[PDB]
């Protein structure tokens, strides 16, 4: 994963605004625990991926991220995501019952056109603030690399691919019971 | 002060009682690093983590940073990741390949064996270099897994493991090709004592058979099925090691939990067909019906934990009495089909990473327990470890060793009893098998 | 407090920019301690509200927030906000003398129109970083739900209502001597 | 180690000296959890927090998490929020209504009384369930307020309070209907010792009459009025309890203090009208001119603090020698007008929440005091507690008990003296009144 | 440093977008360790400045920041920045070999024109999240005051001046091995 | 318990061994605050930090916050930043000018000498104010630098410094006009022990001449030049003070590293021309060729560190065994040309601030060392401090005092030996020079 290949000519004001508003709407769904409504955004061919990140010497920098055949924090299809949604909305899902309090602050939105019409390659930055129970606070930062398709839903888009690059080697949180 | 007498009072395996102070006391923790972690066999990883000459993995033995590195004679050496000059970390990356190691502080140079080979300005400032290399650990491999021990007077790995070995073989000795690790090491931080985690994989099928993992099972079963239809495995057994505090538990004939966790493809591979039949053949000398063992947990005392059917392996690195790091990876048979290997990767991530549908709920419990132990009254009464008291016996026709029912705490009582012994007996003359 | 009910047709680019710029200007006033200039933005009928947040089982999730009859972190009128401004600008206001160093990072701005012309409902996410004295650091995250009216001032808008939903149950800071 | 002799030397009420180590020492804190919080009566809330059957509130006694829950027979039970199996929190939410409680770890089930009623696989694994429920505390109520104590040998609540009760009744015994708590409980964290907080409400009107709250009063007074026009209340008295380390202080005949904090409508309700007359009638047996008392502070040792005129109540939850949690709520007369209840609610938020114009300055002070106590020289010399030394009398015509001037530290000396006594006397035979 | 003097009439939608997108692109270079590409954005007359910030009573609030004749965290020219880039890309630069994992979250972009054509004075807020080695996390907040010139590069602009106002007195981090 | 006998065994200067527990042990740290920081001369700053009447600087002595304030009679007073009433910080800003000091808690007023002048309601509630002011420290100045010591029995500053004084004069006594501090005090936190930092500036040119600063030099050399062309200075000497654990090291003749760090303008100012000639003339009688000295490090035990030719000065404020705060500033000759002063400012920022091209690598090393010491085996064996063992001499033809080679650990052995003495000798009768 190198520097995102932004197009030289930036996306139009309307398109930039549309995709920003999509992420703001998505963040509201997640932060208000509307998991069913959020799951509807994921397409049937979704690949939801969060690789491991390691400490490497500059000379061995190409090995920073875990590959396709390696373990990861998340490596999910529509089927596995379905099960995760079932857990998080469950009364016996202890890790999120009582639920956490989260904030998805979204910025640094770069929009790129693809070879397919109505399909966009989007790079964005985030800080996820997670507050749990009495006094637990977990702060995550990173970037998301999405493939978004235009959809006739409440948000305007559907998610075809998501890769989350988390700024962490060892996770400082006890779990990842939240969605990025 | 912690006298041997006082330490013996902390655990009672006859009455099945545990003093909660063992999980919280700072002074006890400091003694653990010396008396337990300073002389136990500890898991560093797999042989496949360092396949080629100079390949290294930076890991921990307790709170001591260590380097595990493959030598040119194909042996594996383990030394303290600390320069003896002024304490600088010699190996500063997670993993990779090295031709040599060099301290960034004052430039003391080391070969891949951890021998001090060059000291800058040695002629002008100086002393024997052969005496001033980082401390070496004893290294022993058991069927792919690399263990290390600081103590020269400790028992060898084979004796240390004792009659726990047949239960390790269930995961490790299925094929002539042996096992291999999938790439990647998951690492996360849990604010609980190491003994809660070690005990769970040693003796606690109970939590997975009751309330902790109901949502984890719900996540894994078919979408058409709901919790009330999910089969509840109740048949099974639990093993307590003759010596060492090792323990394992497994379901028999009821693959419900394994099916939900690992899916139908892995379950089939584990129980039916040539690979499963070859595993039974190779494990014939034990007499165990390995194909009937469907879902299993194990701990090699103190901190080497694994799940033989799902092939998840963990080391719990202690970080004070109130914290651990979990370093996790998974193993597959080296000659297993590519489709099976992929299934093992996927479901281990889905179930046992930090975002895992099982793991989420484990940490949730442990976090709350440790927080409770800050209270005075919360440490004033013993915990109940009386499950299966006096029910285990050594003559089971199917499974060797001290064996009881799957939902029991005999393996737990043995873990804590051995913990007590390591903490109270300073000499291997009395401690050893 | 559920998902902000965003409008189907998104706010115009001009309006989206005007309101984003208002918040950035507001953030500048607060982060540089222009309390008199900031107080002038508050209308006479201002309701400044920050409800308590509690840990609840999903089955009792409706009891998460404190009501209008319950205690709160803030529940202010123009009259009570005036007193707070007089304290924060006071030489004998020890909590903010020496003053803290704050940063209001603002994103996730969603704009909704109301029945009244030139009056808008606005949802936004924030991270408030508060640093004071030698080493004290307090990080806050949450969302704000504002009613903004158009005004003839340097910022373009005035604040009619503000509700702050903080991502906390037990507050990890010793005080809330800052303005949200 | 802290010998009884060494502990007695930490506080000198005759000379008015305090050893600053009492606020910082880790060993003293751990003894406090045993000797003070382990056997004192601690406030958990109000009866109205748990009005109906099954209604619960999750709170603390020291660092021990407890569950306060109303029973079917209208009584209130308090038990440790810890499962005796392996220590898991039984009640995992702040508040609500339960029909039963269940442990999320291994599924041990409890009724709303805290009795262990179900153990999964009990027949196959096991032991008497009646012996293995979580630790119960003694529960006692004083006019709505719910107190709890672990120690059976401790004196009852009424005897424990003693001659401090008249000053509690100023807030609690004004109406035949009694008091009710306004919904919601504010919670925040202050990095300071609990004793600074407890002493302030016990004895320290001095800080409010001097420099701490100059900006707080400025916030309350009318915009036309400035600080130089603000009336300085100097007239008033201070009460030290005969036993227990309880203390209270109040102003007499000067409303300027209450007027700035609570406004004209509350002050009118407190001093004038049918409600103020009825309150003086009910408090006639104490002989106190309660309508002349305007602005009061009080602590019930160790950690129950309230402001009777303003109706702010809080518990200081200890979190080590260097930290506390402040849990705050507000009371109103059950039959008070809806307009008055709104005035109490709004002004309590304005002044005494984490963002309150008074509270802001209190925490600012305590934060810096604790930071200072990291220094060696900062703990080397005694703090001055000589204010009002030998000036209190037990025969005041208007107020009962040991009564001195409002700006004094007689109540403080009594608080620290009783602290010393609780810390140095293991047997209630000598400690009790 | 006083409240940023934003223009009464806000910058146009197109210019606002161009400058925001420039910062997101700059963040991507820094977060992906493209130091040589980032350094090329710095003009030959660059002044890169991060003053010290002190705790002062309100009456002495004019002395909060260190001056041009005082010490600073950074006070740089093109020559000295060049040296820093040589260090950070060096194999023997231990502080960043292994490299840190950083995230530059950028928002609050306010654009102001100057007397010089195609030269803009820009105010923005940031949170910089730095994760290092096993468990080290350093979070920074503050604002940047830039002088940007239009340039025929990959990003659209060059940096003529940068002052970073950090929300810190004592630095909680062991070093500032990152760029702001 | 840490007996004098046990403390003596932690350091062996004859064999050159150091027990790594000195950097990590919590009990040893607590004794350091008493036995080292509680009675040493500690750097608070320069006279120019408090140039006029009422000017103050809020700083530390160990973990004790103190106020340094210029008096009307030109003297400097240092007192504990703690009100003796209940411990509140008296002076709550970093620096500025004061006409008085007032406690924000209860309004106890002080003058700029730290004398208690007013107590609110003193006549009404009380005691002698002259006895209840904050603890005063002894204050002494050496050529611009302000030192403070709590201990009335400790030797005076001049005797404490001893034969280290001429090496301090290399920086401080070059002009009759003296030095002045550039405005601004840089502050940052490093999670390491203070002894690593103090030792480095005391005795460790070795780290700069080897590997730590290869990239720092690379940042300072011309763009056309790379590290292979960069010259490796290896000529120099090291000084160990006769008493007190002070030390210094410097390069001789070879200005390679001075040129890279400070540039050609400063390097020339230091070595050639009227300013350099005057220094040689002023310091010639001490038998030191100051113009040949090109790049120097020094520590005045325990925590006063500086780099004479670079003019970087710092204090290491201890924050437990595992943390320090670095407070840094730079000095210039008062009569230095505007251009030289600016060059000193720019290059000190470039090299030695928290973002400095040298400083970055220093903290990186120290952070890892301290992390390593959490381990048991990491502390089980001595560190090597045998460099230049028995190579130093007192009759050196070129430099005064006990002098060896630049890459040596004689000054280090002297620093830890004195540390050991302060920690094991409770009376100045034996400890004094
Ligand atoms: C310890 C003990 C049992 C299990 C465990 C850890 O993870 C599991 C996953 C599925 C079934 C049992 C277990
Ligand atoms: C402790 C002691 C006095 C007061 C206190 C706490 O809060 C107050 C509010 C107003 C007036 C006095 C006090
Ligand atoms: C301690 C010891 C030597 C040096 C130091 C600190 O900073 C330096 C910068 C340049 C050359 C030597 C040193
Ligand atoms: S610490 Fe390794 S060479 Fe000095
Ligand atoms: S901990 Fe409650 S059932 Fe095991
Ligand atoms: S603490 Fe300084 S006056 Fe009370
Ligand atoms: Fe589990
Ligand atoms: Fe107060
Ligand atoms: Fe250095």
């Amino acid at each position: 994963f190198k520097t995102f290949e932004w197009p030289s000519k930036a996306a139009g004001l309307e398109l930039q605004n549309e995709i920003e508003q999509f992420y703001y709407r998505e963040a509201q769904l997640l932060d208000h625990r509307a998991y069913e409504a959020w799951f509807a955004l994921l397409d049937k061919d979704i690949h939801y991926f969060m690789p491991l990140r390691t400490n490497r010497m500059i000379r061995e920098g190409e090995l920073e991220y875990s590959g396709d055949q390696d373990l990861a924090h998340f490596d999910e299809t529509h089927e596995t995501m379905y099960g995760r949604i079932r857990k998080v909305t469950s009364d016996v899902g202890w890790a999120e019952n009582p639920p956490s309090r989260t904030r998805h602050l979204v910025s640094n939105v770069i929009v790129k056109e693809t070879a397919t019409p109505d399909t966009f390659e989007v790079n964005s930055a985030f800080i996820l603030y997670r507050n749990r129970l009495e006094r637990q606070v977990d702060i995550f930062a990173g970037e998301r690399r999405d493939v978004l398709r235009r959809a006739d839903n409440n948000l305007g888009f559907s998610i075809a691919k998501r890769t989350i690059l988390l700024d962490a080697s060892t996770l400082l949180s006890n779990n990842l019971s939240m969605f990025f | 002060n912690w006298t041997p007498e006082a330490i013996r009072g902390l655990v009672d395996q006859e009455k099945g009682l545990l003093d909660p102070r063992i999980y919280a006391d700072q002074s006890l923790y400091e003694l653990e690093l010396e008396r337990v972690f300073g002389r136990s066999w500890l898991l560093l990883g797999h042989e496949s983590h360092v396949p080629e000459t100079g390949d290294f993995l930076a890991t921990y033995m307790g709170e001591d940073p260590v380097v595990m590195v493959r030598q040119k004679d194909k042996s594996i050496k383990v030394f303290l990741n600390q320069c003896r000059h002024r304490g600088m970390r010699i190996c500063r990356s997670d993993a990779g390949n090295a031709k040599a190691f060099t301290c960034s502080y004052h430039g003391w140079a080391y070969d891949i064996a951890g021998k001090l080979v060059n000291v800058p300005f040695e002629k002008e400032a100086f002393f024997d270099k052969a005496e001033w290399g980082p401390l070496q650990a004893r290294v022993a491999t058991y069927k792919g897994l690399v263990f290390a021990n600081w103590d020269v007077q400790a028992p060898d790995l084979e004796t240390y493991l004792g009659d726990a070995r047949p239960y390790m073989d269930v995961m490790l000795d299925r094929t002539p090709a042996g096992t291999v690790a999938i790439g990647g090491m998951q690492k996360w931080v849990i604010p609980c004592n190491w003994k809660f985690a070690a005990e769970q994989f040693c003796s606690d099928m109970y939590h997975a058979g009751t309330t902790t993992h109901l949502s984890g099972i719900l996540a894994g079963i078919p979408p058409e099925m709901d919790l009330s239809q999910a089969q509840i495995p109740t048949k099974g057994n639990q093993f307590r090691a003759a010596w060492g505090g090792h323990g394992s538990g497994w379901y028999v004939d009821e693959p419900g939990s394994l099916l939900a966790v690992m899916g139908p493809k892995v379950t089939q591979y584990w129980t039916e067909g040539p690979a499963a039949e070859l595993a039974e053949q190779r494990l014939g000398h034990t007499g165990m019906p390995v194909r009937r063992m469907v879902g299993q947990h194990m701990t090699i005392f103190p901190t080497c934990s694994f799940l033989p059917a799902m092939n998840q392996i963990r080391v719990w690195h202690p970080r004070g009495p109130n914290e651990i790091e979990v370093w996790a990876f998974t193993l597959v048979d080296a000659d297993a089909p590519a489709e099976i290997k992929e299934e093992y990767r996927r479901h281990n991530i889905r179930n046992f990473s930090a975002g895992g549908v099982f793991e989420q709920d484990d940490g949730e419990n442990w976090v709350e327990i440790q927080k409770g132990l800050r209270g005075y009254k919360a440490k004033s009464q013993p915990f109940n470890a009386q499950m299966g008291l006096g029910r285990s016996q050594t003559g089971h026709p199917d499974f060797p060793g001290n064996v009881g029912y799957v939902y029991a705490e005999e393996a737990a009582r043995g873990m804590y009893h051995h913990w007590m012994r390591m903490m109270s007996e300073p000499s291997w003359a009395t401690l050893k098998p």
